[PDB]
RNA sequence: ACGAUUAGC
RNA sequence: AUCGU
């Protein structure tokens, strides 16, 4: 976060 | 290297790299303790320098010859030193002192003054005499530091070895040269090097408690000890402000070129004007842009109502039309050697042709490069020279136009053609409309103005004994008692019975001495008069205060910056309206009895004489006194007990002074001195001198100029301005606005002809204005360009104190007290917060350790002081600003800023508990807070820091008779005191210990009796104790915080929108506040400087005015509201306005207003504690009290922010609460709203009730 | 709810100031040097 | 017989 | 400003 700061089923399937 | 080897930790720690914690803080403390001066000195030279930080070093500040050919003795068998350059020198030479050491026991290569010399001066030699006055001389001018001066320059290493710091704003790295840049500091290490020579010791001299001691060799001399606390000074200003290498080297330059001279002082003094005459007063030149506040100050002037309309550009004919300053800088340029310098600054100052931040950084590092140390000189050099100079009257008041004497004074005839008759006039209007008006005779206005003097502070008893028993009367002693017997509380216990007859001889006693030394100025004598002779001298105050308060515009403003008129600077200082510095060289022997308190006297005597004819006032008898005014014949003239005052301080003020002077520098040196200056240090001195001043430029406005002059533009001029409107005078100095017309800003020549005929009048009855027009303001040591404030850094150094006498120095909370003092000055300063914090912080940790065993104050102490912290508990680094609220307040505002991630860090590392708490949850914050030291420090900052040599055992009786003729002299008139036994009985029936200790006239004798044995040394029994006491309080477990705390830290608070800008980005209002310091910058755009002085809304909040000394109007209206909202009847508030000793129907009107009326959020706040922190006391808070701080939350009523309908005051504590977080977080202040209180409204006003039955 | 204080919580303060400050009407069009025909 | 003496705000 | 010398 301080980073950030810095820079800014078969039937489903078929 | 070493210095990273021994303290890496701390530098990481101090620098936002890793997390704050305590065990380091102490591990480097330990470590600040044992370090000794040679390897301070060994770090030093470990220092890689580079070039641009060498400057060629003179080698004569070392060759020096000897003192005897610069002291003599003189008729009256008397010790001064003659005279080489002028009247002025009169300061320390610079000769060599090595032939008078010898050397000190358990240490060869140190020595002190030796006792052989002291001994031959001791019984009557000659040259002894005055090597031992040199030598003490010398010692007291090495004696103006602080502490010794290796430990500030270690604490610089150890925090300029962090190197660059990160903006969390700027969001990059600080661009500032390291120490290898370091001009000063290379100084001092080579000045050191050559001092030490083969000699393994490498400390010049070494600073202990009473006396120093000098490292014997050839090379030293008496220049080198204000030499290196000035450099370290230069250093430390360059590595906390970001001065530029070149005016640090040119202030260098111009150190060493004092060193090298006769006299460090006296050249230091003679070139102390070369910084700000050759940058202040030349900028400008030719101007192409710029903006400047738009201010206007609306016609309700004694209220300095100040309104601020945006900013205009800078036109270009709005350049520099003062009078060019060039030929007399050259010639003092050219006459003390200092030319190179001189041309570079002028040469410099004319690149800047546009008002944007850099010219006033510029303006700022140049006034701060001058040199600040405190001149010492011998006492009776002083005096010598500042108690003989008289006023040059030359047109004096014709014999003809005056009387016959009344008694011994006489009237002055209104047929007079001088110009005193205006004087005159305004004097005696002021002393009828004072005598006519009815507050002068209430009996408690009578108690409070004579026990404005009564002070535990000396005030020259021994003369007044000798002086009352020169008539065999005999006055009562107290023996085997340990308070002060040379206080002015010990005169008034023993002044109790004396009827006024007995003690009128006192009144022409000779007075005693009293001196203080001064930044870049000759050290001011000080007289204190007696405490009848004070008494004698009340009317005269009195309608001084009438003139100031009602006849003129004028202010009485306070010490620091912060209580000043600066709107009244920026208005004055705009490019529209130019204004004129005017100030009275040495005020103090200006008037005298020829002009000046001849005409006073006589108008304050014919003022009161038909309005109170008996009605004797305070402890004066009225009396008979004849005169021969008329003709022939004589009357009696019966006159009141004011009259009778008046005709004794009219033989005191005739006849003159007598001024002893027993010092200590100089053995056989006692004498008495006659002078006719008048007294500084009364209680009416500042007062007439600024009457004096408005009335004489009001007569001069009016009727001396336009008899005077003759062009017609300089008429137009005159007739326009009057000192009602434009004209602001403060004792000495004073301030004139001239305003812009329709065409622009008004022509310099008639500006310059009519300083011309100030300069001529002036001079008539010996005064002589130092008139500077230079497009500038000054004012209460103020300076402003263009509506932009500019801070002296030098007139506030780092290292200096004051001290007059040989007295040892305070204990070491007393230094801590004094660092956290230096660390507030540098915030009013506006310094580089970052490094600055930085380096705070280093000096707090260098000074934190001191042994007896050891003590030390863990870092949470310096907390609450006030001192803001950098990263803890994984935080962001730099994350609070010193805006921070000392105290309590203070501690909520940063622990609820960081509370959520306190709680986390907290369970993070084997701190978990079952319980769950409303604040800190299911974090064990008991366990953490006491490993941390958290508790102990918090509860050891609140412990007093000075030894409690009061309550010392007394025998009984003793002072018991003390307190009643303290008791005695209090309550003279007996309804006073029906008064108090009245307000005393309906608070027995009504009070009935609701509140604890509610103060009482009777009270006054106790108080008073205590700060006169505080006033004292303490022995060592004293020191024992308090030490024990830190330890204890230190070994000690706490459970939990202070009531207060934790009913703070049951309100929670969001902050959603940051505040539209209140001042434009582009007006630079102060120097050092600027992108490149992003916190005061950001703070003061968002929120706004105050434009109304302090003083005036502080007083307008004040249920009581004033009130007798030894009682605080602070506690008196807390008391009142503490029985308002701790339900009381009326009766108990009119019972203790009774006993403060208010009249019946006025306390009764009183408690009936305060029972239902509300007040603004101050007052209600004291009720708790409370008050603005004197840091925030430089921006406009007002209106974020007001308005920018919103109870009701964002999504409207919560039903449990519902406070009730009773205890309605709460929202005042809940407005601070809310402001604290407010201001204490940096970057932009924030719109903050009221989001949850735990336990309800009217469980925290329980809360707060049952702490107020308390105390 | 439990909002902590952050360097880019601080940052996002600061854009919305700075945005409202230029959002300004007087200083949208505010200038501290004439150009070359204000002049003539 | 000598000695750790000071303003006002 | 007398018990410090």
């Amino acid at each position: 976060a301080h980073v950030a700061s810095h820079g800014l089923n078969r039937k489903t399937a078929q | 290297s070493m210095i990273l080897t021994q303290f890496g930790p701390f530098i990481e720690s101090i620098s936002g790299i890793t997390d704050q914690s305590n065990d380091v803080f102490e591990n480097a403390a330990k470590a600040f303790s044992m370090f000794t001066r040679s390897d301070v000195y060994k770090a030093l030279d470990e220092i890689p320098f580079s070039e641009d930080a060498m400057l060629p070093i003179p080698p004569t500040i070392y060759t020096k010859p000897s003192h005897d050919s610069y002291y003599y003795i003189d008729a009256l068998n008397r010790v001064r030193r003659k005279t080489y350059q002028g009247p002025d020198d009169v300061y320390v030479p610079n000769c060599s002192i090595v032939e008078l050491l010898e050397p000190h026991e358990t240490l060869t290569s140190y020595g002190r003054l030796s006792e052989a010399i002291e001994n031959r001066a001791k019984d009557g030699d000659s040259q002894a005499r005055i090597a031992t006055t040199y030598g003490r001389i010398a010692e007291s001018q090495a004696r103006q530091i602080k502490a010794p001066l290796e430990k500030f320059v270690l604490a610089l290493l150890v925090a300029e070895a962090g190197g660059s710091l990160y903006d969390p704003v700027l969001q990059k790295y600080d661009e500032i040269p390291g120490l290898s840049h370091n001009c000063p500091l290379w100084c001092f290490r080579e000045i050191c090097r050559h001092i030490s020579g083969p000699l393994p010791d490498r400390a010049p001299y070494l600073y202990l408690s009473a006396g120093v001691f000098w490292l014997m060799s050839p090379r030293m001399t008496s220049a080198i000890p204000p030499l290196l606390s000035d450099l370290v000074n230069l250093a430390i200003l360059q590595q906390t402000a970001g001065l530029d290498p070149s005016l640090v080297r040119l202030g260098v330059q111009i150190c060493l070129h004092a060193a090298a001279s006769s006299s460090y002082a006296w050249f230091i003094l003679k070139t102390k004007s070369i910084f700000p005459q050759n940058t202040l007063h030349s900028m400008y030149e030719s101007l192409e842009g710029g903006y400047c506040p738009n201010l206007e100050w609306l016609e309700p002037r004694s209220d300095y109502k100040f309104m601020y309309m945006g900013a205009m550009p800078l036109s270009t004919k709005y350049a520099r039309s003062a009078p060019s300053n060039d030929k007399k800088a050259r010639e003092l340029g050219e006459k003390y050697g200092l030319s190179s310098v001189v041309s570079e600054l002028r040469r410099r100052t004319k690149t800047y042709s546009k008002h944007d931040f850099t010219s006033v950084r510029y303006i700022r590092d140049a006034m701060a490069c001058t040199s600040g140390i405190f001149l010492v000189r011998t006492p009776t050099e002083t005096v010598l020279q500042e108690y003989t100079q008289s006023p040059e009257i030359k047109v004096p008041i014709p014999q003809k136009d005056w009387t016959g004497p009344i008694g011994e004074i006489r009237i002055l005839k209104d047929t007079t053609s001088s110009i005193a008759r205006y004087l005159y006039r305004t004097w005696y209007l002021a002393a009828a409309r004072m005598a006519a008006q009815p507050r002068t005779w209430d009996p408690l206005f009578q108690a409070i103005m004579r026990s404005q003097y009564v002070t535990a502070r000396g005030g020259s008893g021994a003369t007044l004994r000798e002086s009352l028993y020169a008539i065999n009367v005999s006055l009562p002693d107290f023996k085997g008692l340990p308070v002060k017997a040379a206080t002015k509380i010990f005169q008034a216990a023993q002044l109790a019975n004396l009827p006024f007859s007995h003690t009128s001889v006192a009144i022409l006693a000779d007075t005693s001495m009293g001196l203080r030394n001064q930044v870049q100025r000759r050290p001011r004598s000080i007289m204190p008069l007696n405490v009848p002779q004070q008494q004698v001298s009340a009317p005269h105050t009195l309608t001084a205060d009438y003139i100031n308060y009602h006849m003129n515009l004028s202010t009485t403003s306070g010490s620091a910056v912060i209580e000043k008129v600066i709107p009244l600077g920026v208005y004055a200082s705009s490019p529209p309206n130019q204004s004129i510095n005017i100030d009275i060289s040495a005020c103090d022997a200006s008037i005298t009895w020829d002009f000046f308190l001849s005409v006073i006297m006589a108008a304050i005597h014919e003022g009161v004489a038909s309005s109170s004819i008996g009605k004797p006032f305070m402890g004066v008898p009225a009396s008979i006194v004849n005169d021969e005014s008329v003709v022939g014949v004589r009357a009696a003239r019966p006159i009141s007990g004011m009259q009778n005052m008046i005709q004794h301080l009219s033989k005191l003020y005739k006849r003159g002074f007598s001024y002893r002077v027993n010092d200590s520098f100089s053995p056989g040196n006692d004498f008495t001195h006659m002078t006719t200056t008048f007294p500084s240090g009364s209680t009416a001195t500042s007062t007439e001198h600024t009457a004096n001043n408005s009335t004489m430029m009001e007569t001069f406005l009016t009727v001396w100029g336009p008899e005077h002059t003759d062009d017609p533009d300089v008429l137009r001029l005159m007739k326009s301005l009057t000192i009602q409107r434009n004209y602001v005078c403060q004792g000495d100095d004073g301030l004139m606005i001239i305003d812009g017309n329709t065409a622009g800003k008004v022509n310099s020549e008639t500006i310059q002809k009519m300083l011309e005929l100030i300069s001529k009048y002036g001079e008539e009855f010996g005064w002589k204005y130092d008139i500077a027009y230079d497009g500038t303001a000054e004012y209460l040591k103020l300076y402003f360009i263009f509506g932009c404030r500019i801070p002296n850094l030098s007139r506030h150094p780092i290292v200096g104190k004051e001290r007059a006498n040989s007295s040892a120095e305070e204990p070491w909370p007393a230094i801590l007290d004094q660092i956290m003092g230096i660390f507030f000055n540098g915030v009013h300063d506006g310094l580089q917060w970052q490094r600055w914090i930085r380096y705070s912080w280093a000096l707090c940790c260098a000074f934190s350790r001191q042994r007896t065993g050891y003590l030390q104050y863990p870092m949470w102490s310096f907390v609450y002081w006030g001192l803001p912290l950098v990263k803890v508990f994984g935080s962001d680094p730099w994350i609070f600003s010193w805006y921070m609220p000392t105290g309590d307040l203070g501690m909520y505002s940063w622990i609820s800023l960081i509370r959520p991630l306190m709680t986390r860090w907290m369970v993070a590392n084997g701190y978990v508990t079952d319980k769950c708490s409303p604040v800190f949850g299911n974090a064990d914050y008991r366990k953490c807070f006491n490993e941390l030291k958290l508790y102990q420090g918090y509860y050891m900052a609140q412990l007093p820091r000075n030894p409690k040599k009061s309550g010392r055992a007394a025998p009984r009786e003793v002072r018991e008779q003390f307190t009643q003729a303290l008791s005695d002299y209090l309550m003279q008139n007996p309804e006073l005191k029906s008064r108090v036994l009245r307000g005393r009985s309906e608070w027995e029936k009504y009070g009935a210990g609701i509140i604890h200790n509610p103060p009482s006239l009777f009270d006054v004798p106790h108080k008073w009796y205590q700060g006169a044995q505080e006033a004292a040394t303490a022995t060592r029994e004293e020191l024992a104790e308090m030490d024990e006491t830190l330890m204890r309080a230190r070994k000690h477990s706490y459970s939990s915080f202070s009531k207060l705390l934790e009913a703070y830290l049951l309100v929670k608070w969001r902050m959603c929108e940051a505040r539209e800008p209140s001042v434009d980005l582009r007006l630079p209002l102060c120097a050092g506040i600027d992108p490149l310091n992003s916190d005061p910058f950001l703070k003061m755009v968002s929120v706004g400087p105050m434009l109304q002085s302090t003083r005036k809304y502080f007083a307008q909040t004040l249920f009581m005015a004033k009130t007798v000394s030894g009682l605080d109007v602070n506690a008196i209206d807390s008391a009142l509201l503490r029985l308002r909202t701790l339900g009381a009847d009326k009766k108990a508030l009119t019972a203790q306005l009774l006993m403060v000793g208010l009249q019946e129907s006025e306390a009764d009107a009183l408690a009936g207003k305060i029972m239902l009326q509300d007040v603004n959020t101050v007052q209600l706040a004291r009720v708790v504690n409370l008050a603005v922190p004197d840091t925030w006391m430089s921006l406009d808070f007002d209106t974020m009290f007001k308005h920018h701080v919103k109870l009701l939350p964002k999504d409207g009523r919560h039903l449990n922010t519902d406070i009730p309908p009773r205890m309605g005051w709460l929202r005042a504590i809940l407005r601070f609460l809310g402001a604290g977080m407010a201001m204490t977080a940096t970057g932009v202040a924030v719109d903050i709203y009221l989001e949850d209180i735990h336990g309800g409204g009217r469980s925290l006003g329980q809360r707060f009730m049952t702490w107020m039955r308390q105390e | 709810g439990n909002m902590t204080l952050t360097s880019s919580e601080i940052q996002r303060h600061i854009t919305e100031f700075i945005s409202s400050w230029q959002n300004h009407p007087i200083v949208q069009v505010s200038a501290d040097v004439e150009n070359r025909k204000t002049a003539q």
